[PDB]
Order: structure tokens, then sequence, then C-alpha cells
RNA sequence: GCGGGGAAAGGAAACAUCUUAGUACCCGCAGGAAGGGAAGCCAACAGGGACCCCCUGAGUAGGGGCGACCGAAAGGGGGAUA
RNA sequence: CUCGGCUUAGUUUUGCCGGGGGAACGCGCCGGCCACUGGCCGGCAAGGCUAAGCACGUCCCGAGUCCGAUAGCGCACUAGUA
RNA sequence: UCGUUGCGGGUCCGCUUACCCGCCGCAAGGCGGGGACAGCGGCAGGCGGGCUGUUCGGCUGGGGCGGCACA
RNA sequence: GGCUGACUGGGCCCUUGAACGCAAGGGGCCCAGGCGGGAAACCGGGGCCUAGAGAACGCUCGUGCCCCCACCAGUGGGGGCC
């Protein structure tokens, strides 16, 4: 932690506090409004210069329509490559129950919904998931592990 | 079916109309008649006694009439935003009944508004019940209902010394009749 | 100007040329259940003022001009703009 | 140590099939009926009992024939029984002026919805957040300078 | 604390819808607290289980000259428990 | 149900008030984000009460990186006084 | 226009008891006139500076008139 | 004389906007689809070149074996992307 002096400490003997003798510190007028406004007249420079020409869309106007909250799942997917980093440290800790002969995972008491397949699995696991992607049910077969989809 | 069941006829589709012809007559004495009134008995007897009415003594039933329609709403008189100054439809968040009971209570200083309902309608009237209890009557005080509204003291030494003895017997009892089965 | 009832054009959908009947763009009928129409009538419901803006002075002399292009052997319509000009004669 | 019910905590759409466990309001009549009680008997053993409840947890039948036992034989102290100890009712004054009369509750909307969508309700909490500056009434227009500092900084 | 009546200034760099604000203020009515409270509930086929208040959900859904700006609820954790 | 209006995040969908129309009955009725139909699920409005846990400060007690007689409450005093 | 709005006879006629207007009466009620009209409430159209809120742009050899050297 | 390229789906660049941020509009070079003229080369995404040019919200039309509308399915209706 370092500590710093407050500006104001500097600011004493100078008229203007840093806001300078022309144009110096005013109401909202040197603002150009209160608030998040003037973005269509005399701010829209800035809207050009962040947003999308021609229709300055992300500061205005409309685009699609949100499926609701309530009705869609919120997904909590976890990749093949983090998985086998995960079940390495749950057999130390002897949370895998090798049901098979082959070590079983189930995703839902472990906090994920989906398996997906960035990285590499490097063991033969059996996986319990709502949902896995192509690459993930393909990389976990090829390691001599396979992918059991469970009904939601 | 009580006779209450048959009471509620009049003001269904089945008595509608011969309870239409009745109030025709009926409303012209209401019409000149104080605009609060106590009355011996109900005029919707089922209704009433749905709603905590009882012939005891200190329990008023009150009658009272009142102009329909919407409220008084003022045309504002200084400047307003065009919002504002509007008059034609605009009512208040109160019913004409809470109205009603209202003024009865006024006329009925001390007394407690129990319930209202509705009795009739004309072109410029509507018509109430209002069963109002005093809360000083001893007869009043002990009915389980009233006592609602006048108020209840149960010293807690009552209560909790005969909640303790039923724990206490229910323990020995169930020593009994239910360690073993418990057990097996 | 003077434009053609008939014209040999693109389908894409048919992905070859066919000939196609020429029309005049007519706007539809504005529904009132549509989503702005259903807004609107709320917001002019209740006192105010009127509650949004009404064009009163216009600059634009003609439109541009907008014609519907329909194929005629499978009914796939192009509607396109001929640019800002007086009213076309379909001939 | 009295137990705790225990209840399973309701699996939305949202979650995905993730499930947790949490602590119920009371034991259900489906569970004490395995123990041999009613309502009235476990409430007067201090057992808190929902009626409402269908769902019969064998976790929850388990801890309440264990308790039970130590109870019976004079291990455990049952607490006071889960029933009403006093009874305070005020004389009540000008419950029409206030709108607390039927007429008074139905324009309050108490007889539509809940007490929480309620417009006196929604006034009144509203108002004492922006009082005490609490939560989102510390910043007016926060959502705003929100989605206008998220464009500029995520372009 | 409860019910009702109810603005404008200012903001939107003008201004009327809007906001400010169901605020200021006015009228009525209570208590040591008031109001609320015991499923014609919420959910989604898995289950919660009266109510109020605190933390969160969340400035999310949604309302809005879709502008300024406004803004939940269910669910989760607690106080307390009838 | 319909029309007008206030209000609400409530949006073809919040609550209510007013004008007009206006049910059924447990073999019934109500809810499941536009209406209707079928299925499934959840319930029983239009009557009343209810402790605890939550707001406040004339008042009492304690505390203080607060002020120290132009400060700090308008008032350290024969101050809401002259 | 919806309601108040009822009763007889073939949209029309009549009636009175609603309702309205006046007289008498402390009140009760009586008398006369009008009469399902009018009046009153809701909704809708018109007239509506009677009243409320606002807008009445810019450049400019000062402003104004002009012009558009405003795209 | 023969035609409709004043074409469908896209990309890159120049100018508007000097070096130096920044709309709409206009122009140029191409790739793919399918054409017109021509023996062919080649040219045609309007006019020999430099002017005739319009955001958000709203509405409307075209387009798709198109996406969504709150427990599930259906009908009407609504919304969405281009
Ligand atoms: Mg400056
Ligand atoms: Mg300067
Ligand atoms: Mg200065
Ligand atoms: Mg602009
Ligand atoms: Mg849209
Ligand atoms: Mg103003
Ligand atoms: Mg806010
Ligand atoms: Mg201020
Ligand atoms: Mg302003
Ligand atoms: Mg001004
Ligand atoms: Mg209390
Ligand atoms: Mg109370
Ligand atoms: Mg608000
Ligand atoms: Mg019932
Ligand atoms: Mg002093
Ligand atoms: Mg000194
Ligand atoms: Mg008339
Ligand atoms: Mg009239
Ligand atoms: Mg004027
Ligand atoms: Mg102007
Ligand atoms: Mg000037
Ligand atoms: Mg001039
Ligand atoms: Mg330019
Ligand atoms: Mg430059
Ligand atoms: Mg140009
Ligand atoms: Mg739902
Ligand atoms: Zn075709």
């Amino acid at each position: 932690v370092r500590r710093f002096k407050r500006a104001t400490k500097y600011r004493r003997g100078s008229r203007t506090h840093g806001w300078g003798r022309v144009g110096q510190h005013r109401k909202s007028g040197g603002s150009g409004g209160k608030g998040m406004v003037g973005f269509h007249k005399h701010k829209w420079s800035l809207v050009m210069k962040y947003g999308e020409s021609g229709t300055g869309w992300p500061f205005y106007g409309k685009h699609g329509f949100k499926q609701p909250e309530t009705i869609s799942v919120e997904w909590r997917p976890i990749n093949v490559g983090r998985l086998a980093e995960l079940v390495k440290e749950l057999r130390e800790r002897g949370e895998v129950r090798e049901e098979e002969g082959r070590l079983v995972v189930d995703l839902l008491k472990l906090g994920y919904n989906k398996l997906l397949g960035g990285g590499h699995m490097d063991v033969p696991l059996v996986v319990y998931t709502p949902v896995a992607s192509k690459a993930a049910v393909e990389k976990i077969a090829k390691a001599g592990g396979e992918v059991r989809i469970v009904s939601l | 079916p009580s006779a209450y069941q048959y009471m509620a006829m009049w003001y269904r589709k089945v008595g509608r109309e011969v309870h239409e012809r009745l109030m025709r007559s009926v409303l012209i004495k209401w019409r000149k008649e104080p605009a609060i009134v106590r009355v011996e008995r109900p005029f919707r007897l089922e209704r009433a006694r749905k709603l905590g009415y009882k012939p005891k003594q200190g329990v008023v039933v009150a009658r009272v009439r009142l102009i329909r329609g919407p409220f008084n709403r003022r045309r504002p008189d200084s400047g307003r935003r065009p919002k504002r100054m509007g008059v034609y439809g605009i009512t208040a968040w109160k019913s004409w009944r809470q109205v009603a009971e209202e003024r009865a209570a006024r006329k009925f200083p001390g007394l407690e508004v129990l319930n209202s309902y509705w009795v009739a309608d004309d072109g410029i009237y509507r018509y109430f019940e209002v069963i109002l209890i005093d809360c000083n009557q001893p007869t009043i005080q002990r009915d389980p209902l009233y006592s609602g509204i006048c108020g209840r003291e149960v010293p807690r030494r009552r209560l909790a010394r005969r909640l303790r003895e039923r724990q206490r017997k229910l323990i020995e009892h169930l020593k009994k009749t239910l360690l073993p089965k418990l057990k097996g | 100007m003077k434009f053609p009832k008939s014209v040999n054009m693109y389908c894409p959908r048919c992905n070859t040329y066919t000939q196609h009947s020429v029309s005049n763009y007519h706007g539809g009928q504005r529904r009132s259940l549509a989503e702005g129409q259903r807004r609107y009538e709320r917001k002019l419901k209740g006192y105010g003022s009127t509650p949004k803006p009404k064009q009163k002075r216009f600059a634009k002399v003609n439109k541009k001009v907008t014609l519907v292009f329909t194929c005629t052997k499978c009914g796939y319509k192009i509607v396109k703009s001929l640019g800002r000009m007086k009213k076309v004669e379909l001939v | 140590m009295i137990p705790k019910p225990v209840v399973q905590v309701p699996r939305s759409i949202k979650s995905g099939g993730v499930t947790k466990w949490k602590e119920g309001r009371g034991f259900s009549l489906g569970e004490l009926k395995e123990v041999g009680l009613n309502a009235e008997q476990a409430r007067l053993l201090g057992l808190p009992v929902d009626t409402r409840r269908d769902s019969v947890w064998p976790q929850n039948v388990e801890a309440l024939r264990k308790w039970l036992i130590e109870v019976l034989e004079g291990k455990a102290t049952p607490p006071e029984p889960t029933l009403p100890k006093v009874v305070k009712v005020k004389r009540k004054r000008g419950r029409a002026f206030r709108g607390l009369t039927s007429a008074g509750r139905r324009s309050r909307g108490l007889i539509s919805t809940r007490f929480r969508e309620t417009h006196n309700y929604k006034f009144k909490k509203k108002a004492k957040e922006r009082r005490l500056k609490k939560r989102h009434e510390a910043t007016k227009g926060l959502g705003n300078v929100l989605r206008i500092s998220r464009i500029i900084n995520e372009s």
C-alpha cells in the first residue's frame, strides 16, 4: 500500500484549481448537459468513434429480442482438459468411485451441466452429463472413456 | 339449503325482476329519509350475517345514502403542465363503500366499523348498510369475532402452564405406546 | 418517365432469367395490432399534451419510385427503387 | 439437539439440473406419520410441523426417530411446544379511516395481489431506499451510466 | 405508522409525453410500534410451503419522445417463528 | 366483459376508481406472461384475528481521530429571551 | 348515445308513480303544473385565448428587413 | 441490328472527411450466380467525368421448407434477424 497527497494540497494558492482561467469551473453547461445527454447532437462525434457508423447502434436503437431467462437454461460448461485436471484432484482426495473399472464422474454433482471439447483427456472416464459437444464425446471416447447423456 | 340460501335469490337473476319492482317503491321512501339512518334489521339479512352481523346489544346497522359517480375533482386554478389539468373521468382511489363506512362512523362516535355491503342503486344515489359494534358493551366484548376488534388478552401464565402440562403428560403416554415401536 | 409492364429479369428462386410483371408499390394498411400502434394508443389515453412529434414542414417534391417485379413462373417478388423522380408511366 | 427438517430446493429450468438441499419450514405429516405422530403431538414435543408439505424424506424420518428415542428415554429435553404462548389482540380504533375494512383492503389491492406488489407498498419501499440511499438508490441514473460506460470500454 | 387529496421549480442542455414524485404539502385515523400475515401462492412434472424486515437476485427482466431516465418478482442466505 | 381515468416494470399481460353490462356452484369455480381448445400441474377468491423478528427519538444511559464562545444547536449566560 | 326509464293500448297515443317546478305545512302530508320529457352522471363529436403550459432557429462589418454565403 | 447489367449474393479500395478522429451519399477494382451484345477480344452493377443527397423510434412491403411467444400440444394473433 502506497499513500499519495491529495490534489487539493497542491492547488492551494492556485486560483483556478486546474480548471484554467478562460474556460473556468462552471455548472452543467461545462459538461454539455446533466447526465448522459447530448449523444445525438454535440456528442455525436463520440458515438461515431465507438459505435456503429450510420446507425449509432449500441448508443441508440433496438436489435433483436431477448429469450426469456426464466425459461432458458443457464449453462455451466466444462472443457475436457479442465475436467482431466479436476478428476486428478478428486482421485487424490478419494472422491471418485471407480465404479466399473473406470473412473466415474457425473457433472451435475460437480456443479456443471455441459461438457465441451477444449483440451486433452489423458485417462479413461465415464461422464454423466446432460449435454456434451461433438468433440467432447469423441475425445472422451478416444481415451477409453464414454459419455452418458442423462435427461433433465 | 338454509333459508339464507333462498334469501339470496332476490339478488340473483331468478329474483331480480321481482326485487327490482319492490325497490322502485322502497327507494321513494329512502330518498326522503336522512342520509344516514339506523335500522332495526339489515335489509340483506343473509349478506349481513356472512359479514359478521348478529342481533346483539350494541350491534348497529346503519343505512347510508350518497351521491354516486366520480368524486368532485377540482380544476386547478394555477400553473400546471397539461397532464395535470384534466377533470372529467378522474376518480378517487377510495370506493364509495369506504366513504359510506367513514360517514357512518362520524355519526356514531366511538363505535367501530365492522363491515358493509351494497343494497341498492338509483339514478343519483347509492345505498349501503354499515355494521358497527360498540366495543364497550359486555355482550360485544366476549364475542369470538367481535373480540378481534374490541381487544383480547390471555395471560402468558395461562397458556404456557397449560401447554407445559400437556407436553409432560404426552411424553409419559408415548413412553408406553410408542417407544417400543420406535426401537423395534 | 415511361417504364415497361414486363421485363426479363433474374429470379433468385428460379436461379435463371424469367419474365416479370411490373407494378407500382402500394403501402399496406397500418394494422391496429402492430406493437408500435398498440404502444401509441396506450400513450394517447389519459390527459396531457399531444404525446408524439408530428412533422409540419416537408421538403421533398417527389418520392422514390418503387416498383414490384413479380416472377411469372414462381411468384417471387423483387421490390426495387429507381430513384427520386416523378411517378413513372407503366407502358 | 432437536433436528431441523431438510427439504430440497426447487429445481428451476434456469438451473439446468443442479440441485441442492436447504432447511425446511417444518416436518411433513408423512414424515411424522412414519414415526407414529400427528401434527398436534409433534407440536407438543417442540417440533416444527409443516402440514402444507407433501414430500417425505427418509433422512428427515431417520433424524426424527433418533431424537424421539432420546426424548422418550429421558436423555433429551424437548423444547417448548411450537404452539402460541401469548394472545395479544389490541382494541382497534378507526378501522374504516385507515383502510382496514374489506372495502379498504380491496382498494389497496390486497384482495387481488400480494402485499409486496401493491402500489402503496411500492411507494413506501422506494421512499425508504431513497431516504437511506441504499442499494441502487445511492446513484440516480445508475443503469444509464453503466450502459454508456460499457459501450465505450468494450468497443 | 395507516388511508385519501396532491403540485411546481428543476432535469431532459428548448419542450409538451416523461421525469422530479405518489415527493413537498393538505385532510382524516392509530400504536408503543404500525402496517402485513396462514395459499383461488409459487413453480415445472423436480419440488417449495403464513408474514414482515435485513443481505442478494439486480440496475437483471421489463417500462420509456426505446430519450432522459425508471425498475421488479420468483429463487438463495439470514433475524424470528404460531 | 366493456368505456373513461389515476397508477404500476406489468408490457395485446399491474392494481384500483367511476359509468354501463354481469356468472357459476364442488359433476363447480380460479391460476399457470396475448386469446381460445385439449392435456397436465397447482389451488378454493369475494368474512375476521394473530406474538416474535423491522421504524422513530420529546425522554433516559453510554461513547467520541467531532466543536471549543464569530466555533459548536438560534441559545455554554435572568434564549425561542429582549 | 348509455343509464336513470315505469305502466297500459296500435314507432304512435295515453297514464302517473318515478323525476322535476311552485304553493301550503314544524313535520307528517296535502294542492297545482310538467312528465318518462326534462334534469343528473358516464362516454362521444363540435365551438371554445374564457383559462393553463410552452415555442417563437442560425449566420450577420451591431440588431432588424433581405439573402441562404445553412446541404 | 440485337437487348435490359437501371441484375442476385458478397469483399476490397478512393472521395465526402488533406497530413489527423468522423455520418449518410457518390465513385473504382474484383469473386460467385445467371444473362445481353459480339467471330472474338472485350464490355455492361444506369446516363462520357466532376452535382440531383437523409439517423434513431414507428409503419409498410419483400424474403426464409427461417427463429421466438413463459408447463405441454394445437389454432388465430404478435415479435425477431436480413
Ligand atoms: Mg473547460
Ligand atoms: Mg471561450
Ligand atoms: Mg471566474
Ligand atoms: Mg442527430
Ligand atoms: Mg423492431
Ligand atoms: Mg416543468
Ligand atoms: Mg432507481
Ligand atoms: Mg432539487
Ligand atoms: Mg429543460
Ligand atoms: Mg425553460
Ligand atoms: Mg407488531
Ligand atoms: Mg397490527
Ligand atoms: Mg416511480
Ligand atoms: Mg370460498
Ligand atoms: Mg453561538
Ligand atoms: Mg477567545
Ligand atoms: Mg332525456
Ligand atoms: Mg348529458
Ligand atoms: Mg396564453
Ligand atoms: Mg424552432
Ligand atoms: Mg442571431
Ligand atoms: Mg434574415
Ligand atoms: Mg461532411
Ligand atoms: Mg484529416
Ligand atoms: Mg453528395
Ligand atoms: Mg412460469
Ligand atoms: Zn421465379
